Formats: C-alpha cells, structure tokens, sequence
C-alpha cells in the first residue's frame, strides 16, 4: 500500500494556529 | 466587468483598482448555489463564486465600530509590514533556516489597539500596512456569538456532507487595508471564502501549474507559497511562469468563494476601495479513495511530492541534505 | 606493480595489457588473511586482496578440459558481444524501456558446446566474443563437487559470521575471453571474488563517488551500471565523472579481492593474457544496524535513493513518470 | 520507522539467476 501511504494529504492552511 | 450595484449605485469598483500583473487569466464563473453548474464545479473541485448562499449574512452588518464593541476582550493576531505583500511563514520552521528574515512581523493586540493603530496610520499618512488574521474562538462576545450561529450552516454542512469532506477545522477572521497582498499559495482544506465588507481580487491557479510556481522546499518557513515575486519574476530562475494562466474573480460584500483543496490563490484587497472583512471556513479534505485510479490527478502528484520532502528530511536527519540528494538523484540520471 | 612469479617465472602480466582510462588510481592492498590490517579493511568495507587464503584452492588446477569432463551436463548462460563491453542488464526489466537493444545476447548450451564455440572462433580469427557466467549448481559432475566442497569454507564461514552477513546465495562462475571488461558497477551484496586462472584487472570506487558515476535509473534494465562510457566519456552528460578516482589491482590465481557491498567495479580480463576463471561468493550483507548515527554513511544514501525511485515507480503506476515528477520537484525548488 | 524503512537494502546482483 505505498501508494496510499505516499498520496496522503496533510491539513496545512496559511493560518496562525 | 465589475458588478453593478443595486439601487444604481454604479459599479462597485473599476479596473484601475487591479494591480498589473504578467500573465494571462479568465474568469471564474458567478452562479446561483441553485445552480446545477455551481453544484456540479464543487463536485469536480473547481472554483465557483456562489452569489446568493447567505452564508454569513449576519455579518454583513460587521464594521470596526461594531467588532470593536463586541467581538471580547481576547488577543488577535495582527501583522505588520512596509510593502504590501503579506508573505505567511510558519514560526516553527523558522529553524530549519535562520537565514529567513520574513518581511512582516507579527504582534498580538486587542481589537480597540488594532483599530487604533489603523487611525494613527491614518491620520498620520504613514505607508506601515496592516493585516489582522485571527481565528474566530469563544472569547467573542455575545452579539458575535449570536451573529455567528446564524450562518447559513444548513447549506455549508449540506456540502461538507456532500462532498465527503471532514470537520470544520477553523473559522479565520481576515481584515485588511485597501492594497493588502496575500502572495500565491496553496492551503491542504477546502475553502468557503466568504467576503463580508469591501472587495478582493481572487486569482486561482489549478493544482497543475505547480511547475510554473515553485513553491518553496516543505521545511522552509514559506512552504506552500510560490517562490515567485509577483511583481518582478525572475523568469531565469523561475522560466515556466511565463506559462502561467490564471482564474480571477473579485468578490464582494456576500459572495462567498470555493477555493478548492490545493488551488494555488493570490488574494488582494483592491487598491483605494478601504478595508476589507473576510470570513474564511476551513474543511479537511474527503478521505483517499479505495481505488486509486491511474494515472494520478495533479494534487494527488502534489501530495506525493510533499511526501518524499518530509521522508528524505527525517531519514537524513537534517532539512538542508534534502536537495543534495535530490539533485544527485537526478543529475545525469533523469534530466 | 605486476607480481613477479615463483619459479624465476618473471612478471605474470605487463602494463601493456590494462586498458587506458582517464582517471587515477591507487593501488588496493594486498595482504596476508593472517594481517590485522587484513581484517580490519574488510570490517570497515572497505577492498582488499587477500594472496593467501586458499579459499578455492582445489579449482586452481581447473581449466576448460578438466571442467568440460567434469562439470556435468547442465545448461551454461553464454553471453556473446561484438564489444569487449559485457553491459550486464535484466532481462525482466526490458518491459519498461522497448528502446533499449542490448550489444551482447545470452544463449543457453552445454559445457561442451562452449568450449566449441571458443575454438571455432579462435581457428577462424573472428571478433566474436564469449563471456561464460553461470551459477554453480548441483548438476555438477562428482569431481566438482568434490572440488567445491574442498573450498576453505572454514575460513570464509568465520568471515560471513565475524561480520554479520547473511547467507550465501551463490557462487558464480565466470569465464571469459582475453580483453573481455564488464562495465563499472554495483552490487548489493558482500563479494568474495576468488581468482582461478588468468589475471583480471579490478577497478573499484567506493559508494561516495555515486555522483560521478550515474547509474542508470532503477527500472532500467541496466539498473546498478554505470551509465559513463569509459572508453570515451561524455563529460557535457557526465561532467563529474572528471573527478572519479578509482582503485586499483590486478588479481591472478589464488588471489581473493574484497568487493564490499555497494562499490563500485569495473572488471577487464587482461590483453593477450588467455582465458580468465574465477569463481565469486556472494552474501547478503547484514541487517540495518540498531541505532542509525548521523550523518549516514554514502551507502545508507545510495540505499534511500533506490527505495525512493521504487516507491514512486510503484505509486505513479508508470516508471517512466519518475524523472518528470522528480525534476518537477526539484527545478527552481532545490537547485 | 521511516528511517529504517527508506535504509532498508536490497540485495541485487549482475547474475543470470
Ligand atoms: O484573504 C487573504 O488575504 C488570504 N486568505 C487565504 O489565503 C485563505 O483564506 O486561504
Ligand atoms: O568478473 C566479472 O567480469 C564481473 N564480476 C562481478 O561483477 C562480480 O563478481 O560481482
Ligand atoms: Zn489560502
Ligand atoms: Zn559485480
């Protein structure tokens, strides 16, 4: 399953949090 | 064209409030939320302009007088900058490059000292600019409390079901001063951008262009956002923006934007047109799909890609050997 | 320098049998097994001869006649070339590149036939060229056996255990003809390369040189060669291999040369000096150690380098969108 | 483990077999 494992997404957003 | 106002107001603002940039653009399409089309684009993440979603209705209200005397007594985050680019970094990646030296600084304030630090700027003529971002948290007062449960959040969580998004991860109260840049780039949530007062030029790029705007390494502070000085392009060291094709709109007080996953965007609030108030709402993306069907859309290329960054960065155990081996990799080998 | 022979014999072999390359070597050391120094090279992986071992001590009195009546009557992979260049490539692989056309081809005969051939091309004067690469296996004749169980496996086993190495997984027979050179490359296993009959010269360049070498891609079918013609080098395509610096040393019968895991070799049967035999032994090197200590060792790189060209052959679903994606990732981003 | 994941060697060879 490496190509799920490598098309994960993040979640990072130009936010302060 | 810029949008006639109603009770013959003119129009709201004119193409000389645009700032000049090198690269061609068409236009993102306005619709009715009861538009099939405008369904059907969501679908297929691309962008859409919905006119008429109510989405943040209660806010069409909001002005600096009205937040100040209701939004509580909490900290917000408020940058500061002498140019009109408000360039995001990310303070805990600072350290992978302590040659950065970011143009805009941030400082932490209550809204009264926010709205008169404007009127010093103000009155005083001077060319600082400010942006105040800041997550909508539960230290809002009442009436902002009152104001945001009346979003229209029937027809924003209709679509989060829809479209097999997951939580809300955050609101994000966006005010600026006419001019503000937001440079290119691109966020990993779906976005219901939902303009409230005054109006910002919106330019998308598909998640395809990546070639054409080099986005900075993943641990630098600037991961995400194009390397590419809008203004002036290095076309030597950035030669595929002049390929570049944008998708623009300008969105008003009630429009509310779909600014899908990964879809590069440059935001600017329109030269002499005041301040502007945006609301943002943040989704995480619909899970990956069971079948994986080949050959791979571009965001999924751009996952991947950002993937490796972060692997080779662990592995070697330190960000600055992740280009080395990569130009190693390659040099010779596949170029 | 060339040894010189027991038996007032004079010098085995003379400069005038090595090919001429553009780069500089230093001589590998040869010792005595029973030399610390000995152990201590091969405990760092780093290349040695070792003149006295008597690893293959029974096959030294193998030549093609004793070999023909003994090794039974099993099929041997010939290798026939028109170029002294034995480029080794999988043949599993030549799926992914339909352009690539090898210069040698591969026939399966038996030992006897071989030996024809070689005297059919001598008689005639051809050009031809054979090279005879073949595990040993057990259809060999009794007096093989006999012979390979004669071998100093005392020795060599305290080797294997004495470095962690895991099995065995085979040992080669090589027989090629004079002139005869398989191009630079790299194996990934421990090799105890035990010279027989003739001399070979033995180029080698340790993993840190990976960069002036360019190995062709992973799923290319010559996967682990160097791409660089030695014999006129495309420096406009390979400029750093300007700065490869090999090692050097001739071996001849009961020699044994270290090829650690990971180096690599370039290996000529000398000019005018006849037929060349040699047997090698090949183990798994040992396990991924406990703790990694940073920075990693060349090796350990060149290992992420292939496992990261795997995993995106396997995750694009295509190997040839390997280069693009990775040049993608790195133009104007990480050069 | 991704570290010993990407480390991880293979064991390839120019051999026939
Ligand atoms: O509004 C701005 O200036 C910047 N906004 C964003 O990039 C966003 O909402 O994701
Ligand atoms: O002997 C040769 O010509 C080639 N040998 C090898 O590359 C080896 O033993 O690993
Ligand atoms: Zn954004
Ligand atoms: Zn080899």
């Amino acid at each position: 399953s490496i190509v799920d494992f490598l098309i994960t997404a993040g979640a990072n957003v130009n936010s302060p949090d | 064209e810029p949008r006639e106002e109603a009770g013959a107001l003119g129009p709201a603002w004119d193409e000389s409030q645009l700032r000049s940039y090198s690269f061609p653009t068409r236009p993102i399409p306005r619709l009715s939320q009861s538009d099939p089309r405008a369904e059907e684009l969501i679908e297929n993440e691309e962008p859409v302009v919905l006119t008429d979603t109510n989405l943040v209705y209660p806010a069409l209200k909001w002005d600096l007088e009205y937040l100040q005397e209701n939004i509580g007594n909490g900290d917000f985050s408020v940058y500061s900058a002498s140019t009109h680019k408000f360039l995001y970094y990310d303070e805990k990646k600072m350290a992978n490059f302590q040659n950065f030296k970011p143009r805009s600084n941030r400082e932490e304030m209550k809204f009264h000292e926010f709205v008169e630090k404007l009127q010093d700027i103000q009155q005083r003529g001077g060319e600082e600019r400010l942006y105040l971002q800041q997550t909508l948290n539960d230290t809002v007062g009442r009436k902002i409390v009152m104001d945001f449960l009346g979003f229209n959040w029937n027809w924003i969580n209709k679509q989060q079901g829809k479209r097999g998004w997951g939580q809300l991860t955050s609101n994000l109260l966006l005010i600026g001063m006419e001019g503000n840049v937001t440079p290119a780039h691109y966020d990993e949530q779906q976005n219901f951008f939902a303009q409230i007062k005054g109006y910002k030029r919106c330019i998308l790029f598909p998640p395809d262009q990546f070639e054409c705007l080099y986005p900075y390494p993943v641990h630098h502070p600037c991961d995400r956002q194009s390397q590419v000085d809008f203004d002036n392009p290095d076309y030597e060291r950035f030669p595929n923006f002049q390929n570049v094709v944008g998708y623009e709109t300008v969105v008003g007080p009630g429009d509310v934007l779909y600014i899908p996953m990964y879809w590069w965007h440059h935001i600017e609030s329109l030269l002499n047109g005041g301040i502007t108030i945006t609301v943002n709402f943040w989704y995480k993306g619909a899970p990956t799909p069971k079948r994986i069907e080949y050959p791979l859309k571009a965001h999924q290329k751009v996952a991947i890609m950002r993937n490796i960054e972060k692997m080779l960065g662990e592995a070697l155990g330190n960000p600055q050997e992740v280009g080395p081996l990569l130009n190693t990799m390659i040099k010779g080998r596949y170029n």
